[PDB]
RNA sequence: GCUCGCCGGAAGACCAAGGGUUCCUGUCCAACGUUAAUCGGGGCAGGGUGAGUCGACCCCUAAGGCGAGGCCGAAAGGCGUAGUCGAUGGGAAACAGGUUAAUAUUCCUGUACUUGGUGUUACUGCGAAGGGGGGACGGAGAAGGCUAUGUUGGCCGGGCGACGGUUGUCCCGGUUUAAGCGUGUAGGCUGGUUUUCCAGGCAAAUCCGGAAAAUCAAGGCUGAGGCGUGAUGACGAGGCACUACGGUGCUGAAGCAACAAAUGCCCUGCUUCCAGGAAAAGCCUCUAAGCAUCAGGUAACAUCAAAUCGUACCCCAAACCGACACAGGUGGUCAGGUAGAGAAUACCAAGGCGCUUGAGAGAACUCGGGUGAAGGAACUAGGCAAAAUGGUGCCGUAACUUCGGGAGAAGGCACGCUGAUAUGUAGGUGAGGUCCCUCGCGGAUGGAGCUGAAAUCAGUCGAAGAUACCAGCUGGCUGCAACUGUUUAUUAAAAACACAGCACUGUGCAAACACGAAAGUGGACGUAUACGGUGUGACGCCUGCCCGGUGCCGGAAGGUUAAUU
RNA sequence: AGGACCGAACCGACUAAUGUUGAAAAAUUAGCGGAUGACUUGUGGCUGGGGGUGAAAGGCCAAUCAAACCGGGAGAUAGCU
């Protein structure tokens, strides 16, 4: 049966990726909190 | 011009292997490993002036690095560039 | 001409279709074709505004004249053409000069009449003027609901406007609707009605048709759930409510026009 | 290694996406592998991915995104102009053979092609953020010409058979060859050329559009395939020679024809229909500012350049999505033989596998199947399940009907093989030859050779000839819904939803209405033969009475009545 | 010609049996429906939670839906166990 993750790298990378997170606040708030916590991967670009 | 400087610094080793020997024997091809950010005439112009041979062509490609484990510590080598440096014929290198 | 299809399918029994022989069989005239992609009834917001638009078959724009502001230039009706974006059919019209121009095309207006625009052009249908210089109690479509705008009022097949008086700087036309409205007599109007009057004798036949132009299926309220609509709910057929719009509005007569700065334009509303 | 068995429109092959070393070699067997393991997609070490032409990058845009100013919004922010991004689409160019343990349209051999930069020589009107052209576009259908490919014959090499026969109308194998360049063919479209004039193409135009005469009557564009060349080459059955028994080095025959033939090509064609079928650039062409024996354009020849990133391997799967080496899911391409309408189905080829526990036994019982005396729905909620029907041609077929249907109604007969008709027929294809020719890939006749249904008549074997696989059960009465569709992903597919059709009602365009504190946007680049809302639900015959209640519409006298004063 | 007919691919899901600590958190096997269309499919895009989308089942919105998921108010409150 077709499952729910189908992947995509570049539909990835634009939902989630670095530049999508800079592009607004709410998403340079995701990357703050990250590097508050101290995730060594900010976002799914690496 | 490329300088001196630029060039003395784009090839790091000969490569050595079997397919590097048969290269040199069969069709006069030297392997070397270069740096990553070399270019095909960087390269062509090092080997023309730091072997004093004369350079057909130059292939080149890069050589993903390794994901190793060591005391199952996982890490990875580097990637790294080789060239594939063709001589005219009769340059003995 | 209006042809009912023989039943040789159940899609097919109740077709009857509207077939025009001298309508163009070829390709639209390139220079006058834009893009129109289609909205699927959602505005820049993403979201439906209008519902039950969507797919349909891909259509090209026409760059039709509804202005008729070539005053003077003389023009010869070239061919008629289909034209996806409306009901009325177009006429290709080549001016003296070498402009070629779409027009909505006339009810008799054919391949080889001439037409004109301008105070100056003959009483004819497919000539544009000021209603100021088209007799009291002419039939015209087209009209300016103010000068220089272009043609606004009756463009649909089979449509047209009776000037019933002159009075001033104002005519009072008799619309479709049968409203009574003022208009500034500068306004212009094209003779004649609007073409292609069987258009309405059409009969689609089957639900895939509707599709086809683009109209996708209607849900009625009392089909739905409460939550979904005021009509929905009940066990089995019921309903026992004053019927209104998704939104609440009552929809068996109650009157939605507001418009107080339109209002002194109006003489009789269309009753 | 020999046998056996399984897939073969796949369980073969090549990819995209996704993964990321799983690829190859050596070595190890603790753990991992549902068993053992000497083996592995496991451990460890080493090796392996070579591009002007393939792809990315790049130029160009779609949906959409972002968006200088701008408009709007308590703030955050929303929308949007100029712009700028964004492929799933448009845009330059390479093929065949050989080679590695592992790459190859990338290395090598052979033979090509494209764009751009400079430098000569020659002829010159060059110039764009602009104008015009082109790019450039649907569904269905029909037919012709082709090729891929297959079959047979010829040819070439080999063979003469473990058991009766096999020098022949015998057996096995091979019979391959590209891009490029030349030729412009089947065929499609279009009249052509020269001058004059002009309210149009935001200005200009010699370009396009329009008008006018003169003149010629074929000019031009496009185009599969074939032929020639590429190629006195490559490959090539096999033979020989060694072999670390995995394979290597040498040598090299024939290498043709006819017939059949695509869903591929001509074909972005043609015909037809309505539901009327992207954009922009590359490209071509025209002028403006401007430059003006300069620059620059054209042409040939010469020289230089074409970077960078990807390239291993899996890819209907043990390597991707499913926690698994998981009977699931995953887009594209390739498409042999016999039989067959077929990409169904059976058996096979190329190729790939036997599914990572086995060995015995031959109880009940369960699962999946086969057969069954007599009966034949007595079973049961119900014929659930099972059994049965099943092909082609021809004969024949009722009520009812919206005249289409119903209908494959029902039902019945023939069907294998052999011989002749006719040593192979009707037909299809088509060489030599001849005749004409606006002389070539020409036309007219001519028909060798090849291929070849169906029928008729006679004979003949079996219990059975649509023999396997494959492949409608039929009829009678009635409810509901007109119909094809849609639906409760994962207990409901229906009578529910939708539907064409019908009706009411709103809406005059800055429309009603919807999203949105707003700007705006959709409705619609539509305009009452339109658009929204509501109910009904093809069609036929119809749709009666009630306005007292509730709603809606209209009224505007009188009463009551807010802020305010 | 056709939301035409029979029938593979393809899209579905009417019946039965199996399976139900499954091979599989919805499948397998034998049958079954559509199969030029209101068809189906790849890539990319848009709509966001009292919101979307819905040929309407309260269906679907990441194995979650009469109000998704994550974090916070938060040690909500719990005359109940
Ligand atoms: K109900
Ligand atoms: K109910
Ligand atoms: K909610
Ligand atoms: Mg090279
Ligand atoms: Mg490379
Ligand atoms: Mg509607
Ligand atoms: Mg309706
Ligand atoms: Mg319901
Ligand atoms: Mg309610
Ligand atoms: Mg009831
Ligand atoms: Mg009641
Ligand atoms: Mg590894
Ligand atoms: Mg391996
Ligand atoms: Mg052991
Ligand atoms: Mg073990
Ligand atoms: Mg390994
Ligand atoms: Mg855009
Ligand atoms: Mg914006
Ligand atoms: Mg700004
Ligand atoms: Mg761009
Ligand atoms: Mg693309
Ligand atoms: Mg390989
Ligand atoms: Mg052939
Ligand atoms: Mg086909
Ligand atoms: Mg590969
Ligand atoms: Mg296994
Ligand atoms: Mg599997
Ligand atoms: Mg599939
Ligand atoms: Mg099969
Ligand atoms: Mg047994
Ligand atoms: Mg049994
Ligand atoms: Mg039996
Ligand atoms: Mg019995
Ligand atoms: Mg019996
Ligand atoms: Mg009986
Ligand atoms: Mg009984
Ligand atoms: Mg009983
Ligand atoms: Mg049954
Ligand atoms: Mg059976
Ligand atoms: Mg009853
Ligand atoms: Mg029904
Ligand atoms: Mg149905
Ligand atoms: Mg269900
Ligand atoms: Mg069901
Ligand atoms: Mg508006
Ligand atoms: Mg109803
Ligand atoms: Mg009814
Ligand atoms: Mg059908
Ligand atoms: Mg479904
Ligand atoms: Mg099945
Ligand atoms: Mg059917
Ligand atoms: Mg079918
Ligand atoms: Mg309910
Ligand atoms: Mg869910
Ligand atoms: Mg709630
Ligand atoms: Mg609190
Ligand atoms: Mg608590």
């Amino acid at each position: 049966m077709k499952r729910t993750f189908q992947p995509s790298v570049l539909k990835r990378n634009r939902s989630h990726g670095f530049r999508a997170r800079m592009a607004t606040k709410n998403g340079r708030q995701v990357l703050a909190r990250r590097r508050a916590k101290g995730r060594a991967r900010l976002t799914v670009s690496k | 011009m490329i300088r001196e400087e630029r060039l003395l610094k784009v090839l790091r080793a000969p490569h050595v292997s079997e397919k590097a020997s048969t290269a040199m024997e069969k069709s006069n091809t030297i392997v070397l490993k270069v740096a990553k950010d070399a270019t095909k005439a960087e390269i062509k112009a090092a080997v023309q002036k730091l072997f004093e041979v004369e350079v057909e062509v130059v292939n080149t490609l890069v050589v993903k690095g390794k994901v190793k484990r060591h005391g199952q510590r996982i890490g990875r080598r580097s990637d790294w560039k080789k060239a594939y440096v063709t001589l005219k014929e009769g340059q003995n290198l | 001409a209006v042809v009912k299809c023989k039943p040789t399918s159940p899609g097919r029994r109740h077709v009857v279709k509207v077939v025009n022989p001298e309508l163009h069989k070829g390709k639209p005239f390139a220079p006058l074709l834009e893009k129109n992609s289609k909205s699927g009834g959602r505005n820049n917001n993403g979201r439906i505004t209008t519902r039950h638009i969507g797919g349909g078959h891909k259509q090209a724009y026409r760059i039709v004249d509804f202005k008729r502001n070539k005053d003077g230039i003389p023009a010869v009706v070239e061919r008629l053409e289909y034209d996806p974006n409306r009901s009325a059919n177009i006429a290709l019209v080549l001016y003296k000069d070498g402009e070629r121009r779409y027009i909505l095309a006339p009810k008799g207006l054919k391949a080889g009449d001439q037409i004109q625009s301008g105070v100056d052009a003959a009483i004819k249908p497919g000539n544009t003027l000021p209603m100021r210089n088209i007799p009291v109690g002419s039939t015209v479509h087209n009209v300016e609901m103010k000068p220089g705008k272009g043609g606004q009022l009756a463009r649909s097949a089979g449509t047209y406007v009776q000037i019933v008086a002159r009075d001033g700087a104002y005519v009072t036309l008799r619309l479709r609707s049968g409203e009574m409205r003022k208009v500034e007599a500068d306004c212009r109007a094209t003779l004649g009605e609007v073409g292609n009057a069987e258009h309405m004798l059409r009969v689609l036949g089957k639900a895939g048709a509707a599709r086809w132009r683009g109209v996708r299926p209607t849900v009625r309220g009392t089909a739905m759930n409460p939550v979904d609509h005021p009509h929905g709910g009940g066990e089995g057929r019921n309903f026992g409510k004053h019927p209104v719009t998704p939104w609440g509005v009552q929809t068996k007569g109650k009157k939605t026009r507001s418009n107080k700065r339109t209002d002194k334009f109006i003489v009789r509303r269309r009753s």
